[PDB]
């Protein structure tokens, strides 16, 4: 899961949109396939086709929300020539929130999602930019 | 509208039911050996094929 | 001007298995007070033998039907 | 690594799979868990007899020792849990939390 | 259980756990977490009920799962090194499976599932020493390989325990589960700090097991093992209702109680080294423990919940258990703040 | 006599009283020893006196 | 989660559909107030038989006192109600 | 009736036994001693000695001085013509300018 | 960080160089803090086990003092000594490296230039 | 040495003082059927300790000064009340049948401690074993609800279970129309509204359920009014029984060592008694609960623990 951000944070911002959004669906799809892996052996199906009808579902829900948050976030920073710009992550994170409302169908979620998400994705510019660290290699 | 209901569910309540939820889930179980070792599998694949904790 | 405190029925919160039933959870019993389940009921069977007619030991004409515990 | 290795270290991982995969009898369960102890025993044996590490040759010795403490203590339970219930299914041991 | 053999089981358990302690070649080590292993199972079936049998036989199968891992580990650092010392291992897929194999034995999520279940099948007793003794062996290992750890998984699990365990106690009602998930949030701090300082791991494990065995002490005095048991406090043992608010309060970090220096030196030594996202996710997280804290002190001090006639039996019994070393807890659990500076001694 | 039984603290244990005292004398007499001696060997080494 | 409520209308299709198996009744004249005896022409042992297997659909056990008066497909719902008290 | 409960209690009135009651207590004898206490300590003490106490701190902040220091600068600035207040806080000769 | 701190003297609860210090002096508020501590003990003792509180087992209470100072001024000795080594250690590094530790050129205000940012 | 681990392994055994004669006897039998003084005579001519019947207020007299205290430090539960009035709305009875059974239970456990301790028997007037029989007539005469009955099987089923069954059971057997002649002529009136059928419920309790179910484990002795007026005959064939059967011959020094350190424990005993189960007969308010218990604290020699009461005489505080 390191050569998929690597090859997300080593293309121009703003540009080559369609490498951008592949890498974000990988990382979408990775994250939906996770999820789906703990949901079928926590919670067994009761058929073989209940498992990867549920793998498809949110598989493909965490694949949608990779690719409209890699795509919305590619062009406002190609629209706005503005690469260096924590606004359109957080425009691109909302509008990944809202997708994940859509397919959940239910308003509040996708409310919610958009604020949260938009915050968090908004978050992740900003500690690029500054070089921020979640995990901090130990120097004292 | 304002003291009563909308800052009341954006801040406090719906950072309270997210709570509520999350810990349904996981305390959603039925004490299976079966299912919780398949887990352990998962993880043990997951920290490779993914993230290369082994390396 | 007596304060409230908790009635039965607030109490009743407090005495389920979980705190936020659910439809799963909705089934769920509390565990006994002490620990104990109940024991179950009749589980295994003795082994059914026949020890005869045509046995060494059965004179040959003895059928001795015997329940065995190993 | 030579060719032998990679068949020893595969072998553990099927028993290791296979323990954390359990079907239903809790005995099945119990013969992966020798079944590893006997892959680590022949991985440790063939790298402490290759590099003629002396006084290492007592280890797989001792590993022994303790991979039967666990079957003796691994088929109590399983005595404790047919008792019970009269088989040694595992779907019988869920009544915590649950 | 005869008398004797209880002493010589538990004084197996201490042995196993000092050998791991003082040893220096990992085939001891290993030998240590087999014979603690060995003899603590007896201690959870004691009574010989159907739950004390799935408690045992759920600890027995995790414990020794782990065991074949850690055993694997100390074989691939073998053929990579040659050599037993206990130190930094020289392979990076051994370190992987001693780090979950150590995660397993602990309990730290995602392998946390059977510590809500084997604490509720255990009396209190041997819950006492399932969530307090039996992390210092387990600890003692990361003490001497944290430079070999990696920093990715070792944080990645403290994550998913602060969180998976401040989740996990929101929906419980008894009280072993409580400090089942107590337990997997905490050793999220203590593995938290190790890779950065680990010198503030034994300080918070030292805390930790204060403020538990407290806990536990005073659970067993009356015998309560629900959250409504625990509410008929008040009409028997009114000093021990407030005993349990102070203890509870501490548990959650709130100042000046001892509960707060653990989470207080931990932030500031990720600080020093730049990790500031981190304590704070952390540190919010951590809010979660505290309310389910306070839930118990609603029910248990702060109001009065309904009683029964019979409990007018009891007022008339004197209180004949053991409660050994509970005054001399209950102090350093809550009054230590003052005497933060002392924490140097751990080095 | 008030209580129908006899209180198991009826009467003080003097076998408990005595050690307790004991105990308590000896620390304060050791730690006083101890005080005075780390003193001593404290201003010896730093050569003051 | 918790199953859905038994409901009168919900007994009425496993009784109807139970006694539809049964191959001594004619499905065409098999009505919910019709006669076993009178009816339907069924003997004593017949209207045994359809007990028994009322006792398979719903799993719980009939005593022989009761059965003597379930004469018709109308009383065995009835009497399926008052076990499961539904009232409905 | 769902559990065993006293009934609801019924306020006191403490002019019911007492006509004389200050509010303080039920005991008439200590009832007057929580009344004197208040007001000696309260009334007698805190705020009338208090009030002095603060009525004449001793220049509070040196306001009365910083008067008297300013007199004497334009008292004595004004008799030997210099500006009475110069538009530098700092000596020139002193500062480095960046270039 | 400082476990094998180029010593030996491992496993000593006060190595022979700690003697080299001031003993904590009886009158130290870190010692008679842990002293209150044991008082605070003793009355708990007497409260969960129904005994008036500042008055039952007088011997008891001046055990639960006794040993809480004894134990404390120990740990004061070694909390001392641990830190006078902190500084010990942290020192001789600069001393070893005045390289990595240079001795800084001071300017005064009147050079330093600030930018100014006013508040209106 | 309180009783414990160490008293045990220093060597203070449960079979080295129990004997052949160390019993534990029980005498049954319908309201007014001379249990009371028949058990008191076979205490004597076999030595053993005899126990008065807890009533209400037994727990009284084991603790303090053994005189009976207040009713509302009781429960408020009234035994003429239940005469009175079985079927009040207030849920006297079954509070006094849930307070009569944690009674027994307290008494029961005091045999038991005294048995094992000392070596020497004890005869008691019905048990926890016994105790259900009331219950019984009660129920089928509308005086406790469904719920009622279904708690005290709770609270039994989770205590009666650790302790051992009695050694005889001595069952004086009256019938029910003697029951009520011998109640007329017995003076309190309360007892004279007792109704024949709630007599003829404890007679069929009693021979149908307790009896069938002793024999199997317990050695029972079958008495009528005229052969229970002598007790010389009683003891005659309690001293010439067996004891061949129940879970009394397989007890030895680790089980009994269990048992001990359960019955000495009072508070341990009586834990289940009150189970947070909230029935509108047994619960009761914070309010209420609260000032009696404040009430019975300030009782003379209740404000502390036994031993460490100045007001009553008590010395050497300071120093114990
Ligand atoms: C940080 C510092 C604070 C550390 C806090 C330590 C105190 C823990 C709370 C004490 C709880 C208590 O009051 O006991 C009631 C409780 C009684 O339980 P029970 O269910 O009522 O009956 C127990 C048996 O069934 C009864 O069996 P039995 O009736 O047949 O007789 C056997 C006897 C047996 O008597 C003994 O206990 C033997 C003593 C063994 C300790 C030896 C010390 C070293 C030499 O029973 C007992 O257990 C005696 C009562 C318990 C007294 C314990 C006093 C020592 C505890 C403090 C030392 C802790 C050392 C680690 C413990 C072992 C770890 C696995 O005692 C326990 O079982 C808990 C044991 C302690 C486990 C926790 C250890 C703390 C781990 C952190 C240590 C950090 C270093
Ligand atoms: C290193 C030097 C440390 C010196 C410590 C000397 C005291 C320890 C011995 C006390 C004892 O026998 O029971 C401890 C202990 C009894 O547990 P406990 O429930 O705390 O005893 C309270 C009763 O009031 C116990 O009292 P009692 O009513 O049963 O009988 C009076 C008792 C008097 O015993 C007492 O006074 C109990 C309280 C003594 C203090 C216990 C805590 C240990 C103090 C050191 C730890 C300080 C905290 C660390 C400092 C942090 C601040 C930096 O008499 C004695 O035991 C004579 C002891 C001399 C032999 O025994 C064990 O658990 C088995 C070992
Ligand atoms: C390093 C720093 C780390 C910081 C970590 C801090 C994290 C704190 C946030 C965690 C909580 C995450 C948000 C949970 C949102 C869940 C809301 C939801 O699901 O919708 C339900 C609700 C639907 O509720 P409803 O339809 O059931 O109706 C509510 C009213 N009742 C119950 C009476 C019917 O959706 C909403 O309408 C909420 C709107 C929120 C708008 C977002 C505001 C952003 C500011
Ligand atoms: C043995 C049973 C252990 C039970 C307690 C388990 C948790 C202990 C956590 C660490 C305790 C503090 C360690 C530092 C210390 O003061 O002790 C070692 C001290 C200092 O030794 P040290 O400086 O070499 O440190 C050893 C321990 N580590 C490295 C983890 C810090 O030594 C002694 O106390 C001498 C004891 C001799 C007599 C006993
Ligand atoms: C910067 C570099 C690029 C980084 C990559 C950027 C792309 C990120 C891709 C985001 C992927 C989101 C992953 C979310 C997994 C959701 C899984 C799912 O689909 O199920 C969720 C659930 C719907 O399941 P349900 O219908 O209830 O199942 C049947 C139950 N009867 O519905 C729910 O229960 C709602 C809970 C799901 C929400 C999970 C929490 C949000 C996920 C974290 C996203 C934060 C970051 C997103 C913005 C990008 C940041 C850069
Ligand atoms: C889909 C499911 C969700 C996963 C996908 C979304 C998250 C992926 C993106 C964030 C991970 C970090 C990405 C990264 O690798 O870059 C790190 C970046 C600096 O590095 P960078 O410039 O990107 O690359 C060259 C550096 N030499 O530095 C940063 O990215 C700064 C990150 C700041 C994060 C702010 C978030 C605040 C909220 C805390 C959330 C995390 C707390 C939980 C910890 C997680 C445990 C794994
Ligand atoms: C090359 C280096 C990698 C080496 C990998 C070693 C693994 C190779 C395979 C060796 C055999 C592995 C052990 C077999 C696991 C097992 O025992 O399956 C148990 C489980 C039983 O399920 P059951 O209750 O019987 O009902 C099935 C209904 N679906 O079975 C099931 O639930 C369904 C059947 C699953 C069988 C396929 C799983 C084997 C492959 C696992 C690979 C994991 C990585
Ligand atoms: C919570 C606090 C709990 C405290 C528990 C008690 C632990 C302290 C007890 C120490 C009491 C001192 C006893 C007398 C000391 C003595 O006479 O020395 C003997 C022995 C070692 O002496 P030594 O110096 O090694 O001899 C060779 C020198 N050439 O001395 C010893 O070895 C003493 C035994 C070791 C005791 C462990 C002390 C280390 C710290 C223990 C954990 C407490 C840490 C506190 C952290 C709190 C932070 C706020
Ligand atoms: C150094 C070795 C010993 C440990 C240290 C303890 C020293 C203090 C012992 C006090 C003597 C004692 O026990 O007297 C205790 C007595 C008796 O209590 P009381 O009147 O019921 O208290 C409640 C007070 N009322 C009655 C007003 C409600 O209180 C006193 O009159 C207080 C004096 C002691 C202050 C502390
Ligand atoms: C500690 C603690 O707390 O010890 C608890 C108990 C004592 O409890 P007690 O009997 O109530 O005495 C306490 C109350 N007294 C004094 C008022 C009566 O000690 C024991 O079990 C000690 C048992 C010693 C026997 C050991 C056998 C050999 C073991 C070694 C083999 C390898
Ligand atoms: N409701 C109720 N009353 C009980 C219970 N045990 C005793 N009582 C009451 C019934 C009687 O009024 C009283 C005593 O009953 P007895 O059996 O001892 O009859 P009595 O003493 O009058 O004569 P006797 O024992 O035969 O010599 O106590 C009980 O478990 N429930
Ligand atoms: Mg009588």
């Amino acid at each position: 899961a390191k050569t998929v951000l690597r090859q997300y944070w080593d293309i121009p911002e703003g540009t080559e949109c369609h490498r951008k959004t592949y890498a974000t669906t990988s990382i979408g799809g990775a994250a939906g396939l996770v999820v789906s892996a703990y949901s079928v052996a926590l919670k067994t199906p009761t058929s073989f086709l209940e498992g990867v009808a549920r793998t498809g579902r949110y598989t493909f829900t965490a694949a949608a929300i990779g690719a409209i948050f890699g795509l919305t976030s590619c062009i406002s920073a190609q629209v706005r020539e503005k690469p260096d710009d924590p606004l359109n992550y957080l425009i691109g994170g909302c509008a990944g929130g809202l997708i994940l409302g859509a397919r959940t169908r239910s308003y509040g979620i996708g409310a919610a999602a958009c604020a949260y998400m938009g915050l968090t994705a908004a978050l992740v510019k900003m500690g690029q930019l500054e070089g921020w660290q979640v995990f901090a290699e130990p120097k004292v | 509208l304002l003291d009563l209901i909308w800052l009341e569910a954006i801040l406090p309540k719906t950072i309270s039911l997210a709570q509520m939820k999350a810990s349904t889930l996981v305390t959603n179980q039925k004490g299976l050996i079966k299912l919780y070792f398949l887990s352990f599998l998962i993880t043990i694949l997951i920290s490779m094929i993914l993230f290369n904790f082994h390396e | 001007a007596r304060q409230w405190q908790p009635d039965v029925e607030w109490a009743e919160q407090y005495g389920g298995a979980v705190m936020y039933p659910t439809k799963e959870t909705a089934h769920w019993k509390p565990p006994p007070w002490n620990d104990v389940d109940p024991p179950k009921d009749t589980l295994v069977s003795n082994l059914t033998l026949n020890f005869g007619p045509q046995h060494p030991a059965a004179h040959g004409v003895l059928r001795l039907v015997m329940e065995l515990s190993g | 690594m030579s060719m032998v290795y990679m068949n020893i270290m595969m072998a553990f991982t099927v028993s290791l799979v296979g323990l954390l995969m359990y079907r239903s009898h809790l005995m099945s369960s119990l013969l992966c868990l020798e079944g590893m102890m006997l892959s680590l025993f022949v991985m440790a044996a063939l790298t402490i007899l290759n590099s003629h590490f002396t006084l290492a040759s007592m280890m797989p010795i001792i590993l022994l020792v303790f991979a039967a403490c666990e079957a003796a203590l691994g088929l109590s339970l399983l005595v404790m849990v047919s008792n019970t219930y009269g088989t040694d299914y595992v779907q019988n041991l869920n009544l915590l939390q649950c | 259980m005869n008398p004797i053999i209880f002493i010589i089981i538990l004084l197996t358990i201490m042995l196993g756990t000092i050998i791991v302690m003082i040893s220096s070649h990992w085939l001891l080590v290993w030998i240590g977490f087999e014979m603690n292993m060995l003899a603590i199972i007896p201690i959870m079936m004691k009574n010989h009920n159907p739950r004390a049998t799935e408690a045992s036989t759920k600890y027995f199968l995790t414990q020794s799962t782990a065991s074949m891992l850690l055993m694997m580990a100390v074989i691939i650092n073998l053929m990579f090194s040659g050599q037993w010392t206990v130190m930094k291992l020289f392979n990076p897929m051994a370190s992987m499976l001693m780090t979950m194999a150590l995660a397993m034995k602990l309990g730290m999520a995602p392998f946390h599932f059977w510590v809500p279940e084997v604490t509720q099948g255990i009396p209190l007793s041997s819950g006492l020493i399932l969530l307090t003794w039996q992390k210092l062996a387990p600890m003692s290992v990361l003490y001497q390989i944290f430079p070999s750890i990696n920093l990715n998984l070792i944080l990645t699990l403290s994550v998913l325990s602060i969180l998976i365990g401040g989740w996990g106690g929101l929906n419980q009602t008894q009280l072993r589960k409580i400090m089942a998930y107590s337990s997997i949030a905490h050793m999220g701090w203590m593995t938290a700090v190790l890779p950065y300082n680990p010198t503030m791991t034994l300080l918070n494990l030292i805390i930790y097991i204060i403020m538990t065995s407290t806990m536990f002490t005073m659970f067993m005095a009356n015998s309560t093992t629900t959250t409504l048991s625990l509410s008929h406090t008040w009409n028997k043992t009114p000093i021990m209702t407030v005993l349990i608010l102070a203890t509870l309060l501490s548990m959650g970090g709130l100042p000046p109680l001892s509960g707060f220096m653990p989470k207080w030196m931990i932030i500031q030594e990720m600080t020093k080294n730049n990790s500031i996202i981190l304590p704070t996710f952390m540190a919010i997280t951590a809010l979660l423990n505290l309310y389910f804290y306070m839930r118990l002190t609603y029910s248990t001090t702060l109001t009065m919940f309904p009683s029964t006639n019979n409990m007018k039996m009891k007022w008339q019994f004197p209180l004949m258990k053991k409660m050994t070393f509970l005054p001399t807890m209950v102090v350093l659990s809550t009054m230590m703040l003052p005497l933060t500076p002392m924490l140097s001694v751990l080095e | 006599k008030f209580y129908i039984q006899e209180p198991p603290h009826g009467s003080p244990n003097w076998l408990k009283v005595g050690l307790t005292l004991g105990t308590s004398v000896f620390l304060w007499i050791y730690l006083i020893k101890q005080h005075n001696e780390d003193v001593l060997e404290y201003k010896r080494r730093n050569g003051l006196e | 989660s918790d199953a859905p409520p038994l409901t009168l209308e919900g007994i009425k299709d496993r009784v109807l559909y139970v006694l539809k198996l049964y191959d001594k009744i004619d499905p065409e004249k098999l009505s919910v107030n019709s006669h076993f005896m009178k009816d339907l022409g069924l003997d004593s042992l017949d209207q045994v038989e359809i007990i028994m297997a009322m006792e398979d659909e719903f799993g719980f056990e009939i005593p022989d006192i009761d059965a003597e008066k379930l004469m018709c497909p109308q009383e065995i719902v009835d009497y399926i109600a008052d076990k499961k008290d539904v009232y409905e | 009736l769902r559990w065993q409960e006293d009934p609801e209690p019924e306020d006191e009135n403490l002019y019911e036994k007492n006509p004389d009651s200050h509010g303080y207590d039920k005991d008439p004898a200590v009832d007057i001693w929580n009344m004197r206490v208040v007001f000696f300590f309260g009334f007698s003490i805190v705020l009338v000695l208090g009030s002095t106490f603060v009525a004449y701190l001793p220049d509070y902040r040196m306001q009365e001085w910083a008067r008297r220091e300013a007199e004497r600068l334009v008292k004595y600035r004004e008799a030997h013509g210099l500006p009475i207040m110069e538009s530098n806080c700092f000596d020139p000769s002193k500062i480095q300018l960046p270039e | 960080m400082m476990t094998g701190r180029q010593g030996r003297a491992t496993f000593q609860f006060l190595p022979d160089e700690a003697r080299s210090l001031p003993p904590p002096k009886l009158t130290d508020p870190r010692l008679a803090f842990v002293g209150f501590l044991g008082y605070c003990s003793g009355l708990i003792d007497n409260a969960i086990r129904r005994r008036p509180v500042l008055l039952a087992g007088l011997h008891r209470q001046l055990l639960y003092i006794t040993s809480f100072v004894f134990v404390g001024y120990y740990l004061l000795k070694r909390q001392d000594y641990m830190y006078a080594v902190r500084d010990h250690d942290m020192f001789s590094y600069i001393k070893s490296h005045p390289e990595d530790f240079p001795e800084k050129d001071k300017k005064t205000y009147g050079e330093v230039f600030e930018e100014f940012h006013p508040v209106r | 040495l309180q009783y414990g681990p160490l008293a045990y392994i220093l060597g203070e055994k449960a079979t080295k003082k129990m004997t052949e004669k160390s019993k534990l006897i029980t005498v049954d039998g319908n309201i007014c059927s001379g249990k009371s003084k028949l058990a008191k005579e076979i205490a004597e001519k076999l030595g053993l300790k005899h126990f008065p019947e807890a009533g209400i207020h037994y727990v009284d007299s084991t603790t303090g000064d053994g005189k009976p205290l207040p009713v509302q430090f009781s429960g408020n539960c009234s035994l003429e009340k239940f005469y009175d009035d079985p079927k009040s709305n207030d849920g006297n009875s079954y509070r006094l049948q849930a307070w009569l059974y944690a009674s027994r239970l307290l008494q029961y456990a005091d045999a038991l401690e005294h048995l094992l301790s000392t070596g020497q028997g004890v005869v008691l007037e019905r048990s926890i074993y016994s105790d259900f029989v009331f219950l019984e007539a009660m129920y089928r005469q509308g005086f406790i609800r469904k719920q009622c009955v279904d708690h005290y099987n709770q609270v039994k089923k989770v205590t009666i279970c650790e302790y051992l069954p009695p050694h005889v059971v001595v069952y004086v057997d009256v019938p029910v129309p003697e029951v009520q002649s011998r109640i007329q002529k017995k003076g309190n009136p309360h007892e004279m509204k007792i109704t024949s059928a709630y007599l003829q419920d404890i007679e069929n309790a009693y021979k149908g359920t307790f009896l069938p179910e002793m024999s199997e484990k317990c050695e029972v002795l079958q008495y009528s009014a005229w052969e229970a007026q002598d007790a010389e005959k009683v003891v005659e064939d309690i001293e010439y029984l067996k004891y061949d059967k129940g879970p009394w011959l397989d007890q030895n020094d680790r089980k009994l060592h269990k048992l001990r350190m359960l019955v000495q424990d009072k508070l341990e005993v009586l834990n289940y008694t009150s189970i947070p189960v909230f029935l509108p007969e047994v619960t009761v308010g914070a309010h209420q609960s609260d000032q009696v218990f404040q009430e019975f604290t300030e009782l003379p020699g209740r404000k502390y623990r036994a031993g460490y009461n100045e007001d009553v005489g008590d010395k050497w505080i300071w120093l114990k």
